[PDB]
């Protein structure tokens, strides 16, 4: 049980911290902008359009 | 941008072969084994030599 | 199934899968009526007993559940255990199962929860007699295999657990918890848990560790002690008795803090005492960083015998296998005292023995040069220190060096660090002095300083037991009033004792490491020194060095780069203690800048070191709150804003490395990829941050010792190209040194490739030239680690001169600390009582299969290869021996350690 | 008045839920490091005193408040007096009523003959609270 | 199950996060480049496609 | 959706972005097709028989 247990506890705040960490780093990088990141995502549509001829 | 001509080349593969379902001739595995398989495992021996493997 | 009443005894067993006669109905009926019949329900409990027996081989629900049913009523219903207190007292045994079909075999979540506390209470009560241990003895050994009882004898000690872990952390306690309403740990329920200990210690595993884990205190282990060292060889073997104390140790550095966790190693030194083999004690007690321990061992096999025989050779050996040396001056002194000989005793604990053996391995590996030979600009700087890189480790190339053209034709700061340079050919070992000892007489200053660093790489192979030591030599150059000297001086001798301590080295680096009033930024090495002879062992945090930080920064604040140098190095003295680390924080802390801050940081990784996932989220508020100021914003100073963002994010790093080698070896997996996730992160956020970011990496990699060494730093070299400080590939190239050739053949494809490629400035171009020569050693010569060897979740000493430069931007002046990256690791070879220069056989494994290991001790198996190897890195670090079929018996285990072998013969 | 703009408590904001979602998941760690936390506070002090650590923390019983008086129609209202001031808010859209003051000596003109429309008013006394509005049709004629 | 049920249930829980991070990564916004030049470029090809150089 | 679509499914597209619409009813399958231009039956035991 307690084997479990050590990688249970390593692996749980190591990883759930990263995910923190990504969830506030999104925002920060809007601020120099107004929205840099939640836009980038709208620009990459815009700009192929659709449809995408392949060649 | 995979192709089926690349998978004719390739396997799927699991055999039911395997290192002693060769009845005998012990020794010349262990010429085959030192030429394919054993390089993969250890490029250690073959640089500490200084001999380039075997092809 | 079928009801076909009382005709046999197989046909009673059917009888009571729906409705027993002679269990509920009689005994409830007999209880409620008349209380003489209490003496006739005693006499019947023997009967409830066989009855259970026969349906413990059954594994539905339906039938023990229901059946059974108003017996576990009427304990409360109508008794209420109040008719008399021994007669409710020892008919408890048929109505715990009967509780336990609720718990367990059915799951019910308003049964579950009330009768859980019932379960607890009346477990404690029954196992003052000890009829209770006896029930859960006949489910752990079982009558039948069917699954119930896998489950039912997990639930009964889940109790235990239950109650003692929520007395920790409640402030309320006792039996007066709602948790299961049980007692603390009495008084009578004390002897209780220690009956259950011995029989779940004999036939499960699951339980043992963590009884002690849920105490916190290193008694439970001492009482641990007393079972396990009757047993080690009656119950099982000796060999599975060490597989199980480690794994205790190793798995549970996440749940323990400071004071705890070297109080719990106390023990396990313990258990290994009383069992046979001192040298996995010998282990275990550099580990605890402590000096007393390993006297002990000494003092055990050199004291009580009279004579040579064994014991006397292989208390040398234990105390040489240090490559530090923290246990050469501690095995040293009784050696002397005894005296049935000095020769042999004195070279084999020392590191003198070890250059014998390295002449015959170099024999193997020959010498192959490759350098190039470029002459005038920083191009010739370049080439003179690359030849020292290329033979590193005892090596020759005499005559080359003999000839002083290529010295004169060097210059500036650069013609130091190129005498320095030739003190890496005889690294370990003793002749060399000739070279040195030229340019200590002659010309200018510079190739006077050179020498000296020369000299402190050289006698590290010969220092120990004062016998011509490098203090000899080195003290009147400390003595003399110029600055590069003494500087050049002190570092040699820290070098050259490594991480010995003695009066000697200490006394020497007392008067001075405490001025520093008149500007110079060469006093880094100051206390830089007196760092490097703490680390491996005990501390007293001593408070030269403390001092001579405050005063340095009321003197001065010009020079940035000084004071950021000194900050790491009490950070490096640190290392090795971290429970008195915290006392001094606070001292440090009490003087308050916004520059003071920088500092602290970086001290915060030792004193929380152990307690690090406190010191996890800390080092992550601290970086992310620069990237929020600075958004607010957008929608003299100098030296202190400098300062400030570099030392944060060492420290992050700093933090990462130290727990990681000591805590898991699991997460070291995740923290190689997490890091250039981590760079990039930064590049965005704060300008300034990413010159320090990209440097940091090699560090964090060579410090925790992973696994893979192929993929990432190969992908990051390229990107690495484009981004500033060309520093970085010196700090990529450290990591893949390991075993040369195997990692390190993508290493100078990957390197060679960048330098070739583009030329956009030469400054540019020498760090890259630099890294190419370092990273290989010809067909594994030497590898390197940080870890010591003899422990792979220990810390080098050795190697924190490596460390200490990664903060800073590349300049000639910081070529000269470069050429020191002295640690070397021993092949093993077995030693006879002439010292023999071969091996016979040894097996390598990648990585044990085993999960009962923790630590290392390989399987049997392995993979076969012939006599007179180097022992390989990581990927190939488990060595494991082979000699017993041959009838030969090895005295000294190997794991996949540094430590030579020593064999017997019948 | 109510306002709905806001725009710079959006930083704060930021590292403030930082933490809350980060000490949560630390949280595992955090009960054994905090068992050795306890005897010392014990000894000592809770932060900086003795006060209010007899409890489960620092409360014990019902910690919350909330009161309603608003989204009902009737519910609660009770008797609440209003008299007629200068440079001061005074609304005849929350009420129906409106007493005139009697700072005044002298007074409106008589009360309620009750009903509803336009309904003539006749009372006995014109000395109760009442009051009057002035009217656009006297200016006119 | 208790000793080992009840941790299983957590190990799952921990796979649950794993997910979250990864569905967050690649929509709120993938790299191509470090992360920066990949923005701008976007912006540098609003200025090629207002040309007729295609 | 794309969870309704695997590999050899014709489709209906509208014309205007080639926004996809709608499965169509009828699979083509190569091996099929195989048999059918060979054109071999498959025929009973009873009908070898002698």
């Amino acid at each position: 049980t307690r084997c479990k247990l050590k990688l249970l506890r390593m692996e749980r705040i190591k990883d759930h911290l990263l995910l923190e960490e990504e969830f506030v780093s999104n925002s920060e990088i809007l601020k120099p902008f107004e929205k840099k990141q939640e836009e980038e995502k709208k620009q990459l549509e815009e700009i192929r359009g659709n449809p995408l001829s392949i060649g | 941008d995979a192709d089926p001509m690349v998978s004719v080349m390739k396997m799927d593969k699991s055999p039911t072969e395997s290192y002693s379902d060769i009845g005998g001739l012990e020794s010349q595995i262990q010429e085959i084994k030192e030429s394919v398989e054993l390089p993969l495992t250890h490029p250690e021996l073959y640089e500490e030599m200084g001999i380039k493997p075997p092809k | 199934m079928v009801d076909e009443s009382d005709k046999k005894q197989q046909t009673i067993d059917e009888q009571s899968q729906i409705s027993p006669e002679k269990q509920t109905p009689n005994k409830k009926d007999k209880k409620k009526e008349e209380e003489e019949q209490l003496s006739e329900e005693d006499a019947k409990l023997k009967t409830d007993l066989e009855l259970l027996v026969e349906r413990l081989k059954e594994d539905d629900s339906s039938l023990y559940e229901a059946s059974l049913n108003a017996l576990k009523e009427s304990i409360k219903n109508s008794t209420s255990s109040m008719t008399a207190v021994p007669k409710p007292l020892k008919f408890l045994r048929p109505t715990y199962p009967d509780l336990c079909s609720i718990y367990d075999k059915w799951t019910d979540p308003n049964l579950k929860s009330s009768l859980a506390d019932v379960l607890s209470i009346l477990a404690m009560t029954y196992s003052e007699n000890g009829k209770h241990d006896s029930l859960r003895y006949r489910l752990l050994s079982d009558v039948s295999d069917f699954e119930g009882w896998g489950h039912e004898y997990i639930r009964h000690l889940a109790l235990e657990i239950g109650e003692v872990y929520n007395d920790q952390v409640e402030k309320d306690a006792e039996d007066e918890t709602s948790s299961d309403g049980s007692k603390s740990d009495g008084s009578a329920a004390t002897s209780g848990f220690e009956f259950s200990k011995e029989d779940t210690l004999r036939l499960c595993l699951d339980i043992v560790p963590y009884f002690l884990k849920h105490n916190g205190e290193e008694d439970a282990v001492d009482l641990l002690l007393e079972i396990e060292s009757i047993d080690k060889l009656p119950q099982f073997v000796d060999e599975n008795t060490f597989q199980r104390v480690c794994q205790y140790m190793v798995a549970c550095v996440p749940l323990l803090p400071p004071p705890e966790d070297v109080a719990f190693l106390k023990t396990a030194y313990s258990i290994y005492l009383s069992q046979n083999e001192l040298t996995d004690a010998i282990a275990l007690a550099v580990r605890l960083g402590e000096e007393d321990m390993i006297r002990s061992v000494f003092d055990a096999t050199s004291d009580p015998v009279m004579h040579k025989q064994l014991a006397y050779i292989l208390a040398a050996q234990k105390t040489s296998f240090e490559y530090e040396g923290v246990q050469d001056i501690i095995g040293n002194g009784k050696l002397s005292e005894h005296f049935l000989y000095l020769a042999k005793e004195l070279n084999l604990t020392g590191p003198k023995v070890p250059e014998d053996i390295y002449k015959s391995h170099l024999d193997n590996s020959k010498s192959v040069f490759s350098s190039a030979g470029l002459d005038s600009a920083q191009q010739n700087l370049a080439s003179s220190f690359v030849n020292g890189f290329l033979n590193l480790g005892y090596c020759n190339d005499k005559l080359i060096v003999d000839n002083d053209n290529w010295v004169y034709k060097t210059k500036g700061d650069g013609m130091t660090s190129a005498v320095a340079s030739i003190g890496s050919i005889y690294q370990w070992n003793l002749d060399g002095l000739q070279q040195l000892d030229k340019y200590l007489y002659v010309d200018e200053p510079e190739v006077k300083a050179g020498a000296l660093l020369g000299i402190g790489i050289s006698a590290s192979g010969v220092h120990d037991g004062e016998v011509e030591p490098a203090l000899l030599l080195l003290q009147d150059y400390v003595t003399n009033p110029d600055t590069k000297i003494s500087s050049a001086a002190i570092l040699g001798l820290g070098i050259a004792f490594a991480g010995s301590k003695n009066d000697e080295v200490l006394g020497l680096l007392l008067p001075i490491a405490a001025s520093t009033d008149l500007p110079i930024e060469t006093a880094a090495m100051a206390s830089l020194a007196l760092a490097h002879v703490f680390v491996g062992t005990c501390n007293g945090d001593i408070t030269t060095s403390i001092m001579d930080n405050f005063l340095e920064r009321t003197a001065i604040e010009l020079k940035t780069d000084w004071v950021r140098f000194l900050a790491l190095a009490l950070g490096i003295l640190y290392m090795g203690q971290g429970e008195q680390v915290d006392d001094v924080l606070e001292t440090i802390s009490a003087i308050e800048h916004p520059m003071t801050s920088a500092i602290e940081v970086l001290v915060g990784s030792c004193a929380y070191t152990g307690t690090g996932d406190v010191l996890l989220i800390q080092d992550l508020l601290h970086r992310l709150t620069p990237k929020n100021v600075k958004g607010e914003e957008d929608a003299e100073i100098k030296s202190e804003e400098k300062k400030g963002k570099s030392s944060d994010k060492d420290a992050t790093t700093d933090g990462k490395n130290d727990d990681e080698e000591e805590e898991k070896e699991a997460g070291i997996v995740d923290e190689l990829a997490y890091a250039v996730l981590g760079i990039a992160l930064i590049a965005l956020g704060e300008d300034i941050g990413k010159e320090m970011s990209l440097r940091h990496f090699g560090h964090l990699m060579h410090y925790g010792n992973e696994h893979i060494r192929r993929m990432v730093p190969l992908a990051m070299g390229i990107v690495s190209v484009s981004d500033p400080q060309m520093k970085v590939f010196d700090t990529l190239t450290r990591f893949s040194h390991d075993a040369d050739l195997e990692v390190s053949m993508n290493s100078i494809f990957a390197m060679g490739l960048c330098g070739a490629g583009t030329n956009n400035a030469r400054l540019a171009q020498l760090l890259r030239q630099l890294a190419s020569y370092y990273s290989r050693e010809q067909d594994a010569l030497f590898i390197t680690r940080l870890a010591q060897g003899l422990l792979h979740l220990g810390k080098g000493t050795m190697t924190m001169d490596v460390f200490n430069d990664a903060h800073v931007l590349n300049k000639v002046t910081l070529a000269s600390i470069l050429t020191t990256a002295v640690g070397l690791v021993s092949p093993s070879f077995m030693l006879k009582h002439h010292q023999l220069f071969y091996m016979l056989n040894a097996g390598i494994r990648p990585k044990f299969i085993l999960a009962l290991n923790d630590e290392g001790e390989p399987i049997k198996v392995n993979v076969r290869v012939g006599q007179a190897v180097e022992t390989v890195g990581q990927a190939g670090r488990p060595k494991k021996i082979t000699g017993w079929i041959t009838q030969s018996t090895p005295v000294l285990l190997n794991h996949g350690e540094r430590a030579e072998l020593e064999t017997d013969e019948y | 008045p109510r306002m709905y703009e806001e725009a710079s408590g959006k930083e704060v904001e930021k590292v403030a839920t930082a933490v809350l979602s980060t000490t949560a998941r630390a949280k595992a760690r955090a009960k054994k490091t905090k068992k050795e936390k306890g005897p010392n506070e014990e000894e000592k002090k809770k932060e900086h005193e003795e006060k209010e650590k007899e409890r489960e923390t620092n409360k014990k019983g019902i910690k919350e408040t909330k009161e309603n008086d608003e989204e009902f129609y009737k519910n609660k209202y009770s008797s609440k007096p209003y008299k007629v001031d200068n440079m001061t808010r005074i609304l005849p859209q929350q009420s129906r009523y409106i007493s005139f003051i009697k700072d005044d000596r002298f007074v409106p003109v008589r009360k309620f003959k009750g009903n509803n429309g336009v309904v003539v008013l006749r009372d006995r006394e014109p000395k109760e609270p009442v009051a009057l509005i002035e009217t656009v049709r006297q200016m006119k004629d | 199950a208790a000793p080992y049920a009840a941790k299983l249930k957590q190990t799952e829980n921990d796979l649950k996060d794993i997910e979250a991070r990864i569905k967050e990564k690649a929509g709120v916004k993938e790299s191509d480049t470090g992360l920066a030049p990949s923005h701008l470029w976007d912006i540098m090809g609003d200025r090629q496609r207002l040309g007729e150089e295609h | 959706n794309v969870k309704d679509l695997k590999a050899s499914q014709r489709v209906c597209l509208r014309s205007d972005s080639y926004m996809l619409h709608k499965v169509l009813e009828n699979k083509a399958d190569p091996l099929v097709s195989l048999m059918m231009v060979e054109k071999v039956p498959d025929s009973t035991y009873d009908m070898v028989g002698g």
